C-alpha cells in the first residue's frame, strides 16, 4: 500500500521566507481592494450637509439653514459645501473642523445679549433669504445713523450648563477706511476676549481686498470653548459681530469627506472619499487616508495567503 | 522540511479529490484509493484556525487629520503625511513579514501532517511490510481489501500475519 | 519499557498561531497590570512642585518663592500648581513648560537693568507677602506719579555664558483704558524685543475681563532663548514688565505630572498621574500616556505566554 | 508538529512530578518511573532562554507630550492622539503576533524534544525491542531492572541481548 | 558508511529566539555602519546653495544672484548659506523652506506692477553690488523727498499660470519711529493682503533692534501660495516691500543640509549631513534623521544573520 | 529541533571542505570523503533565497522633517522628536525579533536537511545494514567502492546484497 497526497492542475503561487512564487493547492487574498461607490450609512444617523458647510452650522448661513441644530452619528461634508454668505474665513479652522465632526451634533441655545443706542441688524445681499438678511446666529453691530460712533461696551455670557459651550464670535474688515467710519464711525476700534484659559486681543484692517461674490470685505469668525461655571467676556468699540446663540456639543459621531452618494442599502464602519471599505481582511490598498474602523493600509496590492499544501504536479 | 511532501514522495494525486491525504493501494483484488480523514481533517482545522486568527476586523476608530477640500497649514501637513508615511511603511512591512511567516509555516505544516500519517502507517505494520522509499510500504502477506481497509482504518493486527510475512 | 511526558491537572490556556485556548503545564504574564500608587523616587533628586506652577519657578509669584532655583532628576506637577499671582497668562506655555521639565533645574542671573525717570516697583493685593507685592524675578514699570507720561526707553542684554538664557518679559493689559493711561500715561504703547534669531512685535489691549482673584486685569508672558554671545533687545514705551534676572538650564531632568505621592522606599523609572510602573514585562496596559522608560502599552489586558508543554491529561 | 506529544502517546503522567519527560517500565522486578533528565533540562533551557530574550527592560525614556492639566491645543492634540494611537495598534498587533508565534514554536519545541528522547532510546534498542506505537519498546529479553537502567542512562549495549531476542 | 556534516575553527556567535551566542559557520551583517563622507550625486542634477540661502532664491540677495532661476533633483543647504542680506527673517520660514527642498527650482515671471508718486528703488550698504543695492527680486516702497507722505496704493495680481503662484512681500521695521517717518512719512501704516484662501492684516513696529550687520533694522518676509485664476491684493500705505517678481514651483526634487563635498562619481539615493549611505541592508546606525531612499535606522550597532548550519567543533 | 546536527552526530568534518553534508567511509579498501550536493545545494539555496528576501532596497523616499543649521519652533520639534523616537523602537524591535527568529529558523532548517539526508539513505539501505546512532550505517557486507559510490549516487539496489547481510 502506497501513501501520498493531493495535488490540482492549476495551483497558486505565494511568497515564502525562502522563496517567491511557491505553487500551492490554495490560497486567499489579505489585501483588500474592492470598493463600494457610495456611503454605507445602514442603521446609522446621518447628515449630508451638501451646499452647507461644517462651520456654517455655527453662524448659519442661508444654506444652513435646516443644520443650526443638526443630529448625528455620521457627517459628510461635500465639495459644494460653503462656511460662509458674507466673505470671510475662520481662524483655526481645521481644529474646529475636527471638533465639530465628532460632536455628535450641535445644540443651539440663546446667550441674551442686549444694546442700547446701537445698530443691531446689519444686512448683505450676499447672504439673501427674503431679501438682504445675514448670519441666523450673528449680529451685526453697527451704528444708529449713516456714521455717527459707536459706544464702547463690555458683554459677558456665563455658560450655565455642564457642557463647554462653543463661542464664536465675528470682526469685520470693510472694503476701506471711509467704510469703516461709515458704519462704526472715525478711530480705530478693538475687540476683546477673556475668561479663565483664553486671552486676546484681535483689531480690525480695512482695505481693499479680490471682489469673492462682488463684494471687498471680508469677516474674520473667531471661537472659543467657554468651560461650565467660566464667563466669556467681550469688551468692544467698533467691527463687532456678536454671538447670538451659543453651541453645545450633543455627543460622539463620525466626521468624513466624499463625493459618493449615500447608501442606506449597506452597512460599513470605513470611510474615504470614494466610498465605502466592506471587508474582513487585516489589510486595504485603496485608500491610506481611510477613516473609522478599517484595516491597515499597506502598499501592496496583494498579498496572497497559503490554505493548503504546496502543489506537487506530475 | 520534515521530508516528506515535495519530499521523498515524487508528486500529488489529481484524482485524490476526496481529501488532502489518502492510501492508493494495489493487490491481488485490483486497485483502490480513499481518502485518510483525521490527517486531512487536522491540516484544515489548523490552517483554517489560522485563517480566522488573521481575519479580525479593527475595533479601533481613527478620524479625519487632513482635509481634502481646503488643505491644512503647510508645516503641520507635511508633519502628518511624513508620520502617515512611517506608519505605512511599518504596516507593510509587517504584512509582507506575516503573510511569508505563515505561508512557510502552512506548507511545512501539511508536510508534517503527511509525515505523521506515513509514520503511523509504518507503527501498524511492524515487520509485514518493508518501507521502499517513496511512500509505500511493501507487503509480504497477501493483505486482502478487508485488510488494507484495516490498515486505512487503524485496526490492521501486526501479530496476525507476522510470521508469515517474516521469511520473505 | 515506554516513554513518555508529564501532565497537570490544571493547566493554563494560551493562544497560538492557530489556535486559541491550548492547555499547556505553565505559562507566564507578558502584560503589566501592576500598579504602584505612588511616585517611586529612591535615589533621585526630587522636587514636589506641589502649588507652585512649573513656568512661575521663571517669574516667581508667592507660592514659588521656594522653587527659584531648584535642581533635580525628576520634576513633579501637581494639579493645585499655578504660575500665576496676578491674573495672566504665557505665550507658547507648554512648549516652555516641556523646557522646563527637562531641564535639570534652573540658575537664576541678574540682568543688570537700570532705569531713570520712571517707576520700577508696581505691586498688587493679589501677590500678597508681608503686603501687597509683585514677581520676584519681575520689575512691573509704572509712571512716577499717578499719571504723568512714560519715556521710551531701550535695554539690551547679552548672555554672557555659554549656555542659553531664558528671557522672560511681559504685558500689562488693564482692566480699562483710563487704568492704562493711570499707570502708563496716554497714547498707543509698544514693545519690541529683538536679537539674532527672534523678531517681534507686541502691543496691549486693555480692556475689562473676567474678574479672577478679584481683578480685571491681565498679564501677558513671554520668553525666548537667547545664545551665548548674542544680545536680547526691548524697546519699549509702555505697559511693560521687565525681566530682573534671567534663567540657565542646569542639566537634565524628567517631568510629570500627578496626584499620588511622592516614596523613597521604590525606585522607578516608568511614571504616569496614578503612579508608578515597576515591571520587567515588554507590555503594559495601564496608562497610554505613561512617561519614561516604560514598556510599550498594549490594548491587551493580558497575553499569556507559554512556558511548558501541551497539557493532555486523561 | 513532530507527532510525539499529543501525539501518538495518549497523553502524560500526573504522577511525573520528577521531570518533564521520563520512563515508566513494567518488567519482571515490577513497575517504576523516572524522569530524563537531559531532555528535560534541554527544554527548560530553551524556554528560559526565550523567556529572558523577552523579558528585557526598555533603555528608552520618552518625556511627557501632552498636559493633563491644561489641555494643549485641540490641533496639536489631535495630532498627538493620532500618532500615539496609531503606535498603539502597531504594538498591540506586535505583542498578539509575537505571543502567538512563540508559544507556537515553544510546544512544537517540547514536541521535537519528546521525539528526540524517543528515537535516542530506539537507537538504543537495535533489534532487542520493537516498537508498539504508543511510546513503548516491546523487549523480547528478560530486562532486568539494571538493564532498565542502563536503558535510561545510555549505557545499554545492543549485542549484549541481541540474538536472545533475536528470535522472537 | 557514516554521515555528518561540516564546521569550521572560527565561527560567527548570533542570536535566536532561544539563545544569545549561537556559533554558526557562516553569518552577514543586516545593520549598516558605513558612510561615504560626500555627497554621492552622479547623474542628478544637483545645485549647491554654498553661501545662498535657500528662501533667499526667492527674494535674491547678493550671494543668490546666480540662484534666482535654478533647476535640480537635488538642493543641497549649507552652513554658511544665507537668506537676508538686509538684516530681517521669513514668516512660516521652516514650511517654506520644505516648499523649496521639492520643488525642483523655481521659475520666476514679472509680476507688472506700475506706482506714481512714489519712491521704488531704495538701497542699503548691506546689499552690497556695484554699491548700495538691495533683494534683486523685491522693491523697497519710500517716499519722494526726505520725508514727505505715503500715499496709499491697491495693488493686484492675478496668476496667469496654471500652477500655483509663491507670492513674497517684506514689511520694514525701522530702527526708531523718526526712521520711519523719514522714509514713509508720519502715521501709523498697514499692509493687508487678500485672495480667496488668505486673509490679513499685518502693521509694522518700529525700534531699535541689535547691531546685525551694523543696522538696527529688521525686515520681515512674508509668503501666500496663490492658486491659478486667482488674484493677490496689497493694500498698503507705508513700510512696504513690493514682489517685483513671483515664482513658480519647476516640479520634483530632493533638499538635504549637509557640510560634506558634492562627488559626481557615486551614486547614492539616501543622504545625511555626514554623506551619503550606500547600502542594500534593510537598517542603518549611521543616522536617524536620514533623508531620500534609506533603510530603517535602528539602534542596534550590528545584528549578525546566519546564512550556514551551526558551528559544532570537536 | 530535528536531532541530526548539534545533535547525535558528535560533531562537524572540519576537513569536508567541498560541501555542508558528505559520507566519510571506511572499507575493506581504505577511507574516503565526498560531500553530498543536493542537500548541500538545496540548503544553500533556501538560505539564500531568505537573504535575497530580505536584502532589498526602501523605494519609499522620506523627506526632511527638521532643520539642523535653525531649529524649528520647540513645541513641533518635541513632536517630531517623539514621532522618530517612537519608530526609532519599532524598528529597533522588528529588526531584533527578525534576525532572531530568521536565525532559528535557518539552524533549524538546516538539521532538518541533514535528517533528511540520513533518513534517505536509511531508506536505500533496508535490512542490508543497521544504524548505529551517530550517523553511521553500520554494513553487514563487503560494500565495495563501487557499492559507497552506488550509496553515494541513490544506485545501491536493496536486493542485491539482502540475503547475504540479512544472516549477520
Ligand atoms: C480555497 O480558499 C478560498 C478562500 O476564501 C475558499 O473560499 C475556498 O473554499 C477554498 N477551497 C478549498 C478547496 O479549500
Ligand atoms: C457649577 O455651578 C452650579 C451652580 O452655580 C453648581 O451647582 C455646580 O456644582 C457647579 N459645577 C462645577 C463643576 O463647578
Ligand atoms: C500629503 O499627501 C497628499 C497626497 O495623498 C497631498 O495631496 C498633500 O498635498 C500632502 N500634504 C502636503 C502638506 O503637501
Ligand atoms: C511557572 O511559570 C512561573 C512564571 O514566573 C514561574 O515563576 C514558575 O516557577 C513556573 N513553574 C514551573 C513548574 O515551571
Ligand atoms: C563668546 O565670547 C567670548 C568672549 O566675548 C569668547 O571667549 C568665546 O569664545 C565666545 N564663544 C562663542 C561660541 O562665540
Ligand atoms: C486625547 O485623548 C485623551 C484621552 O486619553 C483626551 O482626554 C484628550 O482630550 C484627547 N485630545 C484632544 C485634543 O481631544
Ligand atoms: C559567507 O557570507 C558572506 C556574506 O556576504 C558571503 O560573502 C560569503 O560568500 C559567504 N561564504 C560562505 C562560504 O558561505
Ligand atoms: C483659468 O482661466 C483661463 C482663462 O481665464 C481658462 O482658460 C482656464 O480654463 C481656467 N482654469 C481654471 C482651473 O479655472
Ligand atoms: C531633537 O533631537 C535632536 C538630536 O538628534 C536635538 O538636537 C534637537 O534639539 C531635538 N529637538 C528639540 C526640539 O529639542
Amino acid at each position: 500500500i502506497c501513501l501520498g497526497h493531493h495535488a490540482v492542475s492549476n495551483g497558486t503561487k505565494v511568497n515564502t521566507l525562502t522563496e517567491r512564487g511557491v505553487e500551492v493547492v490554495n490560497a486567499t487574498e489579505t489585501v483588500e481592494r474592492t470598493n463600494i461607490p457610495r456611503i454605507c450609512s445602514k442603521g446609522k444617523r446621518t447628515v449630508d450637509l451638501g451646499q452647507c458647510g461644517l462651520l456654517g452650522t455655527i453662524t448659519g448661513p442661508p444654506q444652513c439653514d435646516q443644520f443650526l441644530e443638526f443630529s448625528a452619528d455620521l457627517i459628510i461634508e461635500r465639495r459644494e459645501g460653503s462656511d460662509v454668505c458674507y466673505p470671510g474665513k475662520f481662524v483655526n479652522e481645521e481644529a474646529l473642523r475636527q471638533i465639530l465632526r465628532e460632536s455628535g451634533g450641535i445644540d443651539k441655545e440663546a446667550m441674551g445679549f442686549t444694546y442700547s443706542g446701537i445698530r443691531t441688524n446689519g444686512a448683505t445681499s450676499a447672504c439673501r433669504r427674503s431679501g438682504s438678511s445675514f448670519y441666523a446666529e450673528m449680529k451685526w453691530l453697527l451704528s444708529n445713523t449713516d456714521n455717527a460712533a459707536f459706544p464702547q461696551m463690555t458683554k459677558s455670557y456665563k455658560n450655565t450648563r455642564k457642557s463647554p459651550a462653543l463661542i464664536v464670535w465675528g470682526i469685520h474688515h470693510s472694503g476701506s477706511t471711509a467704510e469703516q467710519t461709515k458704519l462704526y464711525g472715525s478711530g480705530n476700534k478693538l475687540v476683546t476676549v477673556g475668561s479663565s484659559n483664553y486671552q486676546q486681543s484681535f483689531v480690525p484692517s480695512p482695505g481693499a481686498r479680490t471682489q469673492v461674490n462682488g463684494l471687498s470685505g471680508r469677516i474674520d469668525f473667531h471661537w472659543l470653548m467657554l468651560n461650565p461655571n467660566d464667563t466669556v467676556t467681550f469688551s468692544f468699540n467698533g467691527a463687532f459681530i456678536a454671538p447670538d446663540r451659543a453651541s453645545f456639543l450633543r455627543g460622539k459621531s463620525m466626521g468624513i469627506q466624499s463625493g459618493v452618494q449615500v447608501d442606506a442599502n449597506c452597512e460599513g464602519d470605513c470611510y474615504h472619499s470614494g466610498g465605502t471599505i466592506i471587508s474582513n481582511l487585516p489589510f486595504q490598498n485603496i485608500d491610506s487616508r481611510a477613516v473609522g474602523k478599517c484595516p491597515r493600509y499597506v502598499k501592496q496590492r496583494s498579498l496572497l495567503l497559503a490554505t493548503g499544501m504546496k502543489n506537487v504536479p506530475e | 522540511l520534515f521530508g516528506a511532501i515535495a519530499g521523498f514522495i515524487e508528486n500529488g494525486w489529481e484524482g485524490l479529490i476526496d481529501g488532502w491525504y489518502g492510501f492508493r493501494h494495489q493487490n491481488a483484488q485490483g486497485e483502490g484509493t480513499a481518502a485518510d480523514y483525521k490527517s486531512t481533517q487536522s491540516a484544515i482545522d489548523q490552517i483554517t484556525g489560522k485563517l480566522n486568527r488573521l481575519i479580525e476586523k479593527t475595533n479601533q476608530q481613527f478620524e479625519l487629520i487632513d482635509n481634502e477640500f481646503n488643505e491644512v497649514e503647510k508645516q503641520i501637513g507635511n508633519v502628518i503625511n511624513w508620520t502617515r508615511d512611517s506608519i505605512t511603511e511599518v504596516w507593510s512591512y509587517n504584512a509582507e513579514l506575516l503573510v511569508a511567516m505563515e505561508n512557510q509555516h502552512t506548507i511545512d505544516l501539511a508536510d508534517s501532517e503527511m509525515d505523521k500519517l506515513y509514520e503511523r502507517v509504518k507503527r501498524q505494520l511492524r515487520e509485514n511490510a518493508e518501507e521502499d522509499g517513496t511512500g509505500c510500504f511493501e507487503i509480504f502477506h497477501k493483505c486482502d481489501d478487508d485488510c488494507m481497509a484495516s490498515i486505512r482504518n487503524n485496526t490492521y493486527d501486526h501479530s496476525k500475519y507476522r510470521e508469515e510475512a517474516m521469511q520473505n
